[PDB]
């Protein structure tokens, strides 16, 4: 048994075949109150709680190299969404879970990596994409990866209608592998939670 | 919470689970001791009347919770609007002693007879249901009585049970709903 | 007791206003009590809150 | 109740009451109260639907006149699977730590 | 005394200004509690009746008092003359429950039946106006009820508040004047 | 000098004409945590800051008796205004203020009350309109008015869709009158703050 | 109370002759015994008697 329970706001999720937790760059975030908000900054707890996104089908013809990639933040709907519209500057960190359910009959696997300050990357400089913070997804071993990482940035705050500190990546390491017992294909959804959420600089309204 | 259902072990999650906090809980009202102990109405009559709890309606509070039960104890009140003298005798007696004065015979007095009345069965515990193969030397053994009253003519009868004991539930069902949600009914409303 | 809400002591004595119980051996003898006290309320595994 | 090669991640989640109709999507119902789970080594999930509502108390019974169900609604999704299909989920329910009843009523028609 | 008005900050001058001594009061019959407690009729009645304390008479002490306040709470005493027996059910009961004895239920006995009943709404505290959009899924919540009587016959309802308590004060109004000074009735004097 | 400046959030406000502050019914808030919203609720702090509205237009041909009323929550494009559509439930209280700018050489008299449970009230009425939380705005004493209120109701919390339990009036007591010195007509607004922000019960997106 | 005014007890028990009150936290919470008591009784400025 390998169970993990992960609860952010009114919402938890719990795997039963977890391989852990995988933290980047640091365990906490850096100095929320500096200079460049003066005092005028909050937290808006509110907004930290999962959202869903669908990533993409994982079928026996993606190769090696096949890359799926989401910035964040994306478009949200929710709270969280309301505070982008709301307020000039943002910052917050991330808790990635990413789940790829087949069977144990299935084979292949998939790296899942948290990239900061995103760049396409060549065939050659995806075989050094385990320099980022990531983990991987094997049928064999399990179905879910997950990564926590802190907020950063050339700025202590951000303007996230022009920037997006933030990618996830999930590449095909090893192909998708099949057979009579075996799901035919396996659907890759993420599961995401905005941490330490603060805003500074409310906007006014639309009227 | 998860766990292995198999083993059919009791569990009970709570809000906090999720970050909310568990109330206070006042389940006065849910005592079976409590919740028994009103009057409830037996419909067939006759001026000769055995006393037998299941003659109680399948779907009355009193009725549906006793059936809830495979086996009980209790004690018994008695309300009785009859002509005449009413006249009972205990569980196990001769139908032709119910003619007889020197049984608890109650003169007329109007409206209505009440009369507290002890368990009286040769058990330790009746039953509501009871699997025999037949029973003799879904039919309940004859023994499972609380006596029988008589009188000229009985109009109503009302029974309660007191210090009831209730052991090993039974399925206890709320009215079929036909339709596509919820079961809906006119609710009290002030004019 | 249960839906008796009189502050007055009764005037029949307990032998003759209810059946006396005998015993071989009211206790908590409660089955369902001690079944519903035991469920389970934690949490089977690692926590991340 | 699948079989060993059988997987699958189910979510649940309380739709309180405001909303004209309960969400047929995960998506939509996430910023809901609700929790996902996987399967695995133990096959049941027990969730407490949370008592939220204006009134201190909520009647048992409902009136011919709601439309829209007064305490809300519960969803219950399924996220994906793998080889799970035609594999059942059983539900049952239970009254909880704090769960209440009062005011005895003798409704059914006799 | 003068003061600076604008501000509503109360203001109670006595006769000590101009020499004169404020004496002792003794206010026992404008304390809430006791003014509230006595029985008030409710006209409108049917063989069905939802206890509604807003069927109260608008202009008679205690219907003129309620209204002048916002939120109130109590129990309650009722008295009902009747033809056969009553059967009383509280808030949030199906109104097909009324049929059934196993609620409370009051065989007839001359000449009226008097009850104590108490509070059974599911708010903390009711209202005499309730400013809703509408508040579905000059009209009152439908909770806002203390239960409902059923009789063959429902001839007389009195109804009274025991333990008032009364919240946010409301406009009270005398009868409209029309004389060029008083209003001047016939006040009683012997023969 | 009655001065007197009041702030909510990142929002201030100052008059040199004040009267003073009424606190209605009570001086602070019943339990805001109690067991209809089990341990769900939150505060809000972002949404306790000043919003305002235009009431009317004090004329010399408005009459005693003339009201104008405003129930409240009203329209609201602020984050107030999305917490009433993101969440099932909410209670808050009110911080009042109405300012009506005239100058010294006006006469009249407004009476500015907050009522709980509105109803359209009779002419005769109107003149007990006092027992509700109070104070009055007169030329030649002040141009603000300042009333505090707490949450009410028959429910702890509330579905502001359904139902508005306060709602501010400003009647007038007394004609306004002007002169060659005085300013023509007074234009009446509310500056107000929702007080003590609390929601439960999280809504689905729209999507 | 208010307009009770038997010396004998109850026959009854009071969780039967009335609903039950429960709290969270009858007490001092007069508002109007409160704003009542605090109003001005003085004289404002200087006197001449």
């Amino acid at each position: 048994d390998r169970l993990l329970t992960t609860r952010n706001g009114h919402t938890t999720s719990t795997t039963q075949s977890s391989v852990g937790v995988t933290y980047g760059y640091s365990t906490e975030e850096d100095h929320v109150a500096g200079p460049n908000t003066s005092g005028l900054e909050t937290r808006v707890v509110q907004a930290e709680r999962f959202f869903k996104k669908f990533l993409f089908d994982w079928t026996t013809d993606k190769p090696f190299g096949y890359l799926t990639k989401l910035e964040l933040p994306t478009d949200h709907h929710g709270v969280f969404g309301h505070l982008v519209d709301s307020y000039a500057y943002m910052r917050n960190g991330w808790d990635v879970e990413v789940s790829a359910v087949g069977n144990q009959f299935n084979g292949g696997c998939l790296l899942v990596a948290m990239v900061p300050e995103w760049k396409a990357f060549d065939t050659r400089e995806k075989y050094q994409l385990t320099l980022f913070p990531h983990q991987f997804i094997s049928p064999r071993t399990n179905m879910t990866a997950h990564i926590t990482v802190p907020y950063l940035g050339v700025n202590r705050y951000d303007q996230y209608k022009k920037h997006k500190p933030w990618t996830l990546v999930v590449m095909v390491l090893s192909p998708l592998t099949v057979s009579n017992t075996a799901a035919p294909q396996i659907k890759v959804y993420a599961n995401i939670a905005p941490t330490y959420v603060h805003v500074a600089g409310e906007l006014p309204s639309k009227e | 919470t998860t766990t292995t259902g198999e083993s059919a072990d009791p569990v009970t999650t709570t809000v906090e689970n999720y970050g909310g906090d568990t109330q206070v809980q006042r389940r006065h009202h849910t005592d079976v001791g409590f919740i028994m102990d009103r009057f409830v109405k037996i419909n067939s009559l006759s001026p000769t009347h055995v006393i037998d709890l299941m003659q109680t309606h399948k779907h009355g509070i009193v009725g549906a919770l006793l059936r809830a039960a495979t086996y009980y104890f209790s004690d018994l009140e008695i309300v009785v609007r009859h002509d005449g003298n009413l006249t009972w005798v205990p569980n196990g007696a001769p139908e032709a002693a119910l003619s007889n004065t020197s049984n608890p015979t109650a003169y007329n007095k109007a409206p209505f007879t009440r009369l507290a009345l002890p368990y009286t069965a040769p058990h330790r515990v009746l039953a509501t249901v009871y699997d025999g193969t037949n029973k003799y030397s879904t039919q309940l053994p004859a023994s499972f009585n609380y006596g029988a009253i008589q009188a000229q003519a009985i109009h109503e009868l009302l029974v309660r049970m007191k210090r009831a004991e209730l052991y090993c539930p039974r399925p206890l069902l709320a009215i079929k709903v036909t339709s596509q949600d919820r079961y809906k009914q006119k609710i009290i409303a002030p004019a | 007791s249960g839906n008796t809400g009189s502050i007055i002591n009764n005037y029949y004595m307990q032998q003759y206003q209810n059946s006396m119980s005998t015993q071989l051996g009211t206790q908590n003898n409660d089955w369902f009590s001690k079944l519903a006290s035991s469920a389970f309320t934690g949490l089977f595994g690692a926590l991340l809150a | 109740t699948g079989s060993t090669d059988s997987k699958a991640r189910y979510m649940v989640a309380y739709i309180p009451p405001g909303v004209e109709t309960p969400p047929d999507t995960p998506e939509e119902a996430a910023h809901c109260i609700h929790a996902e789970w996987d399967t695995g080594l133990n096959s049941k999930f027990t969730f407490s639907i949370p008592y939220v509502s204006a009134a201190d108390y909520a009647y048992t019974a409902s009136d011919t006149a709601e439309t829209t169900n007064v305490q809300g609604w519960v969803c219950v999704y399924q996220i994906t699977h793998g080889k799970a299909e035609n594999d059942t989920l059983l539900v049952s329910a239970s009254a909880g730590k704090d769960f209440e009843l009062r005011l005895p009523i003798d409704p059914r028609t006799q």
